């Protein structure tokens, strides 16, 4: 089986590597269409071929065809999930926990380093593109960082860099949350959840407890399940086994949100 | 019920040995065990319990569940909101964590300088003493009485929540059991019964009633078929049958109807339809 | 119409309202597919399409065209995680806390104030709460001024344009 | 008379403001007829916060069931339609197992299956007081005459 | 193994916290019941550590227990870590008047709270203050012990002055023969009346080279540079005014000199203890067992019962503050359920309220005696001398009162020189250690036996199971399917009798 | 993970048709013959001064000297 | 070799959900949305209920003084003569007056418990009145000043409602008995009325059985409500009080439920 | 977990817990009867 999966993504790589360079050879004058490059960066990046994608992503911006949206996909993509899921199944052994963890030894800084790079060539381009409409409001001093775009991207930045070693693991709770919040941006759900999960695999659970009653004190139906999987990650990484039998059994029996075959 | 008299689920352990000590000392033993097992499942789920009095989110299965019943005691068709059963969940969290306390507390109280397991107040759990089996038989020798004698101690466990952790750690005590002292269990516990009123409905009483001669002797294996009687679940259509004639036909709205036949959007003759399980 | 949604109930009936993630669709069939395959591309949204034509046996998209196409909208943004992480509720920002520098209770510890209302873990500032949490401003014989200990952003940026609108 | 106080006095209006109040943080109580703001009988505030109790004290059956399902861990089928009742009942059974002498030989099966079969009893007991309550169609399930 | 859990390890170790790959096992070390057991079977039965009540007739659980120095004596300032001559009674009255203070607080909701801020103590401090020094001090309540003798306040005032044990004038003067519960503001008051990194040694230096020399003093004179410049950095502040964020060199805001890194008044410390405690959970309202002692004047928080003509059975309400007048401990008299007679602040309503229904304020979290606080012991030097009179262990002959006999009764130094040596009997001869006391089982369920006292002990069978062998004997077989009890889907009303022959019902 | 819970289930769950024939001599005595057979391939053992530690001894008989297990009994 | 594992102190067993501590700043904030039972609503020490209340005080009203008082009343009639003749035009200032009183009585009542909502209406109401008035072109700035005058008279009026016949009636949690003397004295006064509520012709047999079914449990444990709904139980249950209690006691009484249970046995 | 924490925690060591030797002692422990002059 480790086999049979080692085989698929080398193939899917062969295969994406080659288009990269059958679309180059066209294009040594030709200009393609942006989604065309869009598509072929993401799908470099998601096979881990970040290095390959930087130029596309850079002529992209430079002509102005990127977007809010575009940008916290590439930031996503940027996380490599088709090299993450070969990593799972062939040398993690399967284990979610372990998957992070051997993610970050592949161009973890220099790859966060590129993320960092796209994270202000997004807020940039947030910003013109916000400023160039006229019907909402004024709220010049709170353009881009009230908007949901801001937010996405910060999250998608977040959920790339939690792949990134733990020089930035350490980081998620820290200057990039008080950097956030000196931003003024204000955190959706899944910002909280990547900053326990996080904190869970620098292994401190006493803080990412504290996130979880926050969230319990104050934004009490949006929590999802990914803050019990973070809990149940760093309990077991802490070796805290009673605790982590703890979170299972209040899981159970809160029934929703419903368990996820990761939680189990 | 509150303290001692409210609970979900009974055990009740029957520990018999051949002597009255053998069967007080293991009786001893085994409290001491149930008592700081029960303690840290207690524990454990007023973790939990606390947890969720801090805050959660409604499931919309149970959502659902509040707002299943067609008229509610308030005239006709009622709507319960997620904050309504939240407030209901708040109130049942509420009682269980005071049972869960009153059983922390008393697993607590008994201390080796002063203690008392035979009390349900004082301890938990408590034993309870039950008549010792003795059996006399008297023989030729010139004759001899020889009595055989069992005594017998119950523990009873009263737990405000179905522990399978619990019901397993009980169960394993048969494997380090004293010598020569045996045991068994008795479990009380909760269950919720369905009463389909589609499997088994209520009829008007027949025209011609059942006489004492069906329930002659021998009756119970030829006269009477056993309980639910199958009533068709499929129907097939006459000929010329109107969409309303057949619900009028079976004793059912035509809308339910509808609902269980959507498949098909008109009736033809001969053909199979599923008969709502509420017509009359 | 979700988004809308979201950042009204931010404030209470906003600025979240501003950019949402999702990009105009262009004048063309291609541009729809580009659309639906660079904002739902997780899923195979021709499969999720195909699979919501019929219900009981009945032709939605032929009949009942705005019953199919609600129906195939919720099941890709069901089947689609990305569109999970798109529409949340904006949610508000969390202070980090230091324990008093004299102690008198353990339950309440000074907060740390963003410069809209010097990183954090330097001097300690980390993340505690419970249900009996308290923040506050510490001062002095100790001096106390209780503070909040969330920051909804999304209302600070309400609140202060609705003062710039009574200034204009 | 230092100990003592004076009893307010309130007025009908004021209790229509509140009443009105309570309407719009509770829209869907005068939907399903709990409410209404009308306040025209002397005892009709009075009825308003009767049903006011009995719409925050009375659980349904069913609610009930999957309540004692989630944190109870209540075992059992839940019943939604109206055709369905929810019952809960108690269900006591004995479970032996040898240990001295019948543990770990030839008679170990044949024991066991005696035991088992001795022990076959299960009582299932029920309270016509949980019987008695509201039926999904809106009747009690269970009258003075059932 | 991983980049990832090896730059975890150093970071930890940095901020210094306990390591992730030391928890790669499970170490339960030796638990204190097996180090006192330990200590008291080496000691032999420890005797010069356990106080007079232990050799007094059927002790209580606290006197079976080793003299410690409990929370209670830390607010005390003139403990001299040694015995003398009247400061232990001080404290002890000291003592009993915190516990006043207590039950006033429990009966006028003056006790702390969790979320309690500095002011809100502050004023919770003053009104109990008030409170106390208003209300009389209770001498009933005053529980002396075995080892000391009662003193009365007129002596011990006369010895260590007014001050000490004020009255109401005196505490009134400061902000008659009375007193009245201390306060944390008279104690305030009566107090105030008072007034280089990587540095290396020469035995390195000595095997070092001149380069290296040079290099080093290189090192030093720019680590001196720049502790020195960050000094001079605390000196200079310009207050920091957030406009330019000025440092110094040309308190208005931003609080500049912000750089990089009474334990005498015993009211105020044993109150402070109290608040600690009460925040970290020890100590609040918790439900009231039948052991934890219910007597006369106890505070307690019980739910006011409501009475409702169409009610089937009794209804309860919130838990209201209450007092409680008596309770039949007796089960004769309280058949089940239990109640308890408790009056209410509000209205001054005296119910029987059952016992399930009320919530006292536990001192800590393990009972039996939850109510009630600890009592520190007193301390013996010389704890192998000890006398106490076998035939009579308690003082009944002696009276502190006075009768108008007994100035005809006989002089006391004919019967004095006889029988108080007759009685007497040093602690040291009244018990005994023996074989059966070495061989005795452990009253706790030990882990796993231990061998430490192989050696002196004998016939020694265990009273319970092991943990460990519980452990091995539950892991030693397995679990049978159907004991789980599953039943999500419903009974089957046709075919579940009707199954195949082999396997029918 | 299958596989760890497939060694779990194996070592402790048994089902009733299984447990009523759980324990027959033929089944035991199997078990005991492989043992003996190959313990070499699935026995483990194929803390010294917990089981060496000097006991006392009573040299003389029961009779003659009560012993002192007895005497506590 | 203390150990290797965490260690940590056993969990209290003070329930916390009887347990009650400070306010929190959020909590008061949100206090509009919480719920609580009667103990959290009149808590002896930390009334939520009063906090709750005012909570819909508008900050820093202070009350009319006898000259703005004097110059409200007297500009209903005195001041339009004076700066204006025309007959339609005076009209009209009478008109608009008139119709400001009935605006500003109607804002005083119609939007309590909702203060933001009131603040919103009488500020339109207010600005709308001010620019058809400068329309009208009024020849002084008394119009303005009268308008000033009567926005201090309209939040004073709310304020002084809410404070009086809001706060005032609920702030002697004592005299509530903290909560419970609420629910007790509508349990009399059902008991009292069972004739004209749970009759055969009171309510349907739907709302009976459903009676039955609450007051039937082991133990009917009574429920935490909502802030404004339990305001709504204190004011209908003060009301009540007064046709059980005797005569002796209808007035004064050393307690809400003083009279209303004949053999309660009291200390003294 | 398997093994209870009150029973290896310092945390949760009850405080009230006597030792194994002591009360057995006292037990054991023989009281001369109270000797009056009379009865």
């Amino acid at each position: 089986e480790r086999e049979a999966h080692m085989r698929s993504f080398n193939i899917s790589r062969a295969s994406v590597l080659q288009r990269l360079e059958q679309l180059s050879g066209d294009r040594k004058q030709e200009s393609l269409p942006p989604h065309v490059r869009l598509d072929l960066a993401v799908r470099l990046a998601q096979h881990g071929l970040y290095q390959q994608a930087t130029p596309i992503v850079d002529e992209l911006h430079h002509q102005k065809a990127l977007h809010a949206g575009h940008y916290a996909l590439l930031i996503n993509a940027l996380a490599c999930p088709r090299l993450g899921q070969r990593i799972l199944h062939c040398d993690a052994q399967c284990d979610p926990a372990l998957t992070y963890k051997l993610l970050g030894d592949e161009n973890g800084e220099e790859r966060a380093q590129e993320a960092y790079r796209w994270f202000d060539l997004a807020l940039t381009s947030l910003a013109v593109d916000c400023g160039g409409r006229t019907q909402p409001s004024q709220f010049v001093r709170y353009l881009p960082q009230g908007t949901a775009a801001a937010s996405h991207i910060t999250n998608a930045l977040m959920r790339t860099l939690l792949t990134c070693g733990y020089t930035h693991v350490a980081a998620i709770p820290d200057s990039v949350y008080d950097r956030m919040g000196s931003m003024g941006i204000s955190p959706t759900i899944s910002t909280y959840e990547l900053v326990m999960l996080a904190l869970s695999l620098q292994g401190n659970m006493v803080e990412a407890e504290s996130i979880l009653s926050f969230l319990r004190s104050h934004h009490s139906e949006h929590i999802t399940v990914e803050s019990f999987n973070a809990l149940l990650l760093g309990h077991r990484e802490a070796r805290q086994f009673d605790c982590c039998d703890a979170i299972w059994q209040e899981l159970v029996d809160r029934r929703w949100p419903r368990a996820s075959p990761l939680t189990a | 019920e509150d303290g001692i008299r409210g609970s979900e689920v009974t055990y009740k352990i029957v520990l018999e040995g051949f002597w009255d000590h053998h069967v007080m000392k293991l009786a001893e033993d085994v409290c001491m065990f149930l008592k700081d097992v029960g303690r840290q499942i207690v524990e454990e789920k007023l973790v939990a319990v606390r947890r969720l009095l801090q805050g959660g989110a409604v499931d919309p299965e149970l959502l659902a569940a509040f707002n299943c019943a067609r008229a509610g005691p308030f005239g006709g068709y009622d709507e319960y909101d997620k904050e309504e059963v939240a407030n209901f969940l708040r109130s049942d969290l509420r009682r269980l964590e005071e049972q869960c306390l009153s059983v922390i507390n008393r697993c607590n109280v008994p201390v080796p300088g002063a203690t008392n397991i035979y009390d349900p107040h004082t301890s938990w759990p408590h034993v309870e003493k039950l008549e010792p089996w003795v059996r006399m038989a008297e023989f030729w020798t010139s004759t001899a009485h020889y009595e055989f004698r069992k005594f017998f101690r119950v523990i009873i466990c009263k737990l405000p929540f179905q522990s399978t952790e619990f019901e397993k750690r009980m169960y394993d005590i048969r494997h380090w059991l004293h010598r020569q002292t045996s045991c068994e269990f008795h479990t009380i516990y909760r269950r919720n019964v369905i009463h389909d009123s589609a499997v088994f409905p209520t009829e008007h009483d027949p025209a011609t009633p059942t006489t004492h001669e069906h329930h002659r002797m021998f009756s119970f294996a030829l006269d009477w078929q056993s309980a639910p009687v199958n009533r068709l679940s499929t129907d097939t259509v006459r000929e010329g049958e109107n969409w309303d004639a057949v619900a009028q036909r079976l004793g059912c709205s035509v809308g339910e109807l509808k609902d269980a036949n959507a498949e098909r959007e008109t009736i033809e003759a001969g053909v199979v339809i599923n008969v709502p399980v509420t017509a009359t | 119409q979700t988004l809308q949604n979201s950042a009204v109930e931010a404030v209470g009936a906003a600025p979240w309202s501003i950019l949402g993630p999702l990009t105009a669709i262009g004048p063309t069939a291609e541009d729809t597919m580009v659309w639906l395959q660079q904002h739902y591309g997780d899923v195979d949204v021709m499969s999720i399409m195909r699979w919501a034509r019929f219900r009981k046996g009945k032709d939605l998209m032929a009949k009942d065209r705005p019953q199919y196409l609600a129906r195939a909208a919720a099941w890709i943004e069901l089947l689609s995680k990305r569109n999970r992480e798109m529409e949340e509720v904006p949610l508000t920002y969390m202070r980090k806390s230091k324990p008093l520098v004299l102690g008198t209770n353990s339950n309440v510890r000074v907060a740390w104030q963003t410069p809209l209302m010097l990183l954090a873990r330097e001097e300690g500032y980390v993340f505690h709460h419970s249900n009996s949490s308290r923040f506050v401003e510490e001062t002095y014989q100790p001096l106390h001024t209780e503070v909040s200990v969330k920051e909804d952003f999304q209302r600070l940026y309400y609140q202060a344009q609705k003062h710039h609108k009574q200034q204009e | 008379n230092m100990n003592v106080v004076q009893r307010p006095c309130i007025e009908d209006g004021l209790l229509s403001l509140v009443l009105e109040a309570v309407t719009k943080r509770h829209p869907n109580w005068v939907k399903a007829g709990v409410i209404q703001t009308t306040l025209k009988d002397p005892f009709d505030a009075l009825r308003w916060m009767m049903h006011i109790f009995i719409r925050l004290s009375y659980v349904p059956h069913a609610g009930a069931a999957t309540i004692a399902r989630l944190s109870r861990r209540r075992i059992g089928p839940i019943g939604l339609e109206p055709h369905q009742f929810n019952v809960p009942a108690e269900l006591g059974f004995v479970e032996q197992y040898d240990n001295l002498q019948y543990k770990r030989y030839d008679w170990q099966g044949w024991y066991q299956r005696m035991l088992d079969v001795h022990n076959r009893n299960v009582s299932l007991r029920c309270r016509i007081c949980d019987l008695q309550r509201l039926d999904g169609n809106g009747v009690q399930f269970v009258d003075m005459q059932t | 193994q991983n980049k990832f859990d090896i730059m975890r390890r150093e970071d930890r170790l940095s901020k210094g916290e306990q390591d992730l790959t030391e928890r790669n096992t499970i170490h339960y070390g030796v638990p204190i019941q097996q180090i006192v057991d330990e200590f008291v079977f080496r000691h032999r039965n420890a005797r010069g550590e356990r106080p007079l009540d232990y050799f007094k007739p059927f002790p209580n659980f606290r006197a079976l227990r080793l003299n410690r120095m409990y929370r209670d004596v830390e607010g005390f300032s003139l403990m001299k870590q040694r015995p003398e001559f009247l400061e232990w009674e001080l404290f002890t009255r000291y003592r009993q008047h915190h516990q006043q203070r207590r039950r006033l607080a429990l009966l006028h909701g003056l006790e702390p709270v969790a979320n309690e801020t500095a002011q809100e103590r502050d004023t919770r401090r003053h009104r109990l203050d008030e409170i106390c020094e208003r209300t009389p001090f209770d001498e009933r309540e005053m529980h002396v012990n075995d080892d000391e003798m009662k003193v009365s306040v007129e002596t011990l005032r006369s010895w260590f002055g007014v001050y000490m044990l004020p009255s109401p004038t005196v505490v009134n003067a400061v902000l008659d023969t009375r007193e009245h519960v201390l306060s944390g503001r008279y104690l305030n008051r009566l107090l105030l009346l008072e007034s280089v990194p990587h540095e290396q040694p020469q035995e390195v230096l000595r095997h070092f080279s001149a380069e290296e020399r040079a290099m080093y003093e290189q090192h030093v004179k720019e680590q001196t540079s720049r502790q020195l410049g960050e000094w001079e950095r605390a000196m200079k502040r310009r207050r920091w005014l957030t406009d330019h964020q000025q440092y110094g060199h040309v308190d208005r805001c931003e609080l500049e000199a912000f750089p990089r890194n009474n334990r005498g008044n015993y009211v105020e410390t044993q109150d402070s203890i109290w608040e600690e405690q009460t925040a970290s959970g020890q100590e609040g309202w918790s439900p009231a067992t039948h052991a934890d002692g219910l007597r006369e004047g106890l505070p307690v928080r019980a739910r006011r019962p409501i009475f409702s003509s169409s009610a089937e059975q009794r209804i309860a309400g919130g838990p209201q503050r209450a007092v409680i007048i008596q309770y039949h401990h007796q089960p004769f008299f309280n058949p089940e359920p239990r109640l308890v007679k408790v009056a209410f602040q509000c209205d001054g309503t005296i119910m029987e309220v059952p016992i399930s229904d009320v919530m006292i304020w536990q001192r800590r979290y393990h009972g039996p005696e939850r109510t009630v606080g600890d009592e520190s012991r007193r301390y013996n030097p010389a704890a192998m001398r000890r006398y106490v009179d076998v035939t009579d262990p308690f003082n009944e002959k002696t009276s502190n009162t006075e009768h108008f006999l007994d100035k005809y009764e006989p002089k006391r130094n004919a019967d004095t020189v006889a029988d108080k040596y007759r009685t007497t009997k040093q602690i040291t001869e009244i018990d005994k250690w023996t074989r059966y006391d070495s061989a005795r089982a452990d009253n706790y369920r030990p882990l796993s036996i231990s061998h430490r006292r192989d050696y002196i002990r004998m016939g020694y069978i265990p009273r319970y199971t092991p943990w460990e062998w519980i452990a091995i004997q539950e892991a030693d077989q397995p679990l049978i399917a159907e004991q789980i009890r599953q039943d999500n889907i419903g009974t089957s009303y046709f075919f579940s009798l009707n199954r195949y022959w082999r396997y029918k019902a | 993970l299958m596989d760890e819970v497939e060694d779990s289930l194996r070592k402790f769950q048994t089902y009733r048709s299984r447990f009523y024939e759980w324990g027959r001599a033929v089944k035991q005595f199997d078990f005991i013959e492989f043992r003996r057979r190959n313990g070499w391939l699935y026995d483990l053992h194929l803390a010294v001064a917990t089981a060496e530690i000097p006991a006392f001894f009573n040299e003389r008989p029961a009779w003659e000297r009560p012993p002192l297990e007895e005497t506590l009994y | 070799t203390l150990h290797n594992q965490r260690s940590a102190a056993p969990e209290s067993s003070v329930s916390q959900s009887h347990t009650v501590n400070a306010p929190t700043v959020d909590e008061c904030e949100m206090l509009a949305e919480r719920w609580g039972t009667m103990n959290y609503w009149h808590n002896d020490t930390f009334p939520r209920l009063v906090v709750f209340l005012k909570k819909l005080l508008v900050p820093d009203v202070s009350p009319l003084s006898p000259t703005a008082e004097s110059l409200l009343s007297m500009f209903e009639k005195v001041v339009i003569p004076k700066l204006t003749s025309d007959e339609e035009d005076r009209r009209k200032l009478v008109s608009l007056w008139s119709e400001t009183t009935l605006q500003a009585e109607a804002a005083v009542t119609k939007f309590l418990f909702q203060r933001g909502s009131f603040e919103s209406m009488l500020h339109r109401i207010i600005t709308d009145a001010l620019e058809k008035m400068s329309t009208l072109a009024l020849g002084g700035q008394e119009g303005n000043l009268a308008l000033e005058a009567l926005k201090r008279q309209t939040l004073f009026k709310r304020n002084d409602f809410i404070q009086k016949r809001l706060i005032d009636v609920v702030s002697n949690s004592a005299y509530l008995g903290y909560g419970d003397s609420v629910w007790q004295v509508f349990f009399a006064a059902v008991e009292a009325n069972e004739e004209n509520l749970l009759s055969d012709r009171a309510t349907t047999d739907a709302i009976r059985a459903a009676w039955e079914g609450v007051m039937r449990e082991d133990v009917v444990r009574l429920p935490d409500v909502t802030g404004v709904v339990a305001l709504y139980l204190t004011l209908v249950c003060i009301r009540e009080s007064g046709r059980l209690v005797p005569e002796e006691l209808k007035e004064l009484s050393s307690g809400l439920e003083d009279g209303v249970r004949p053999g309660v046995r009291k200390l003294q | 977990a398997n093994i209870p924490r009150s029973v290896w925690d310092p945390a949760q060591h009850n405080p009230n817990w006597s030792d194994s030797y002591g009360h057995d002692i006292t037990n054991r422990r023989a009281w001369p009867a109270r000797k009056w002059t009379v009865g």
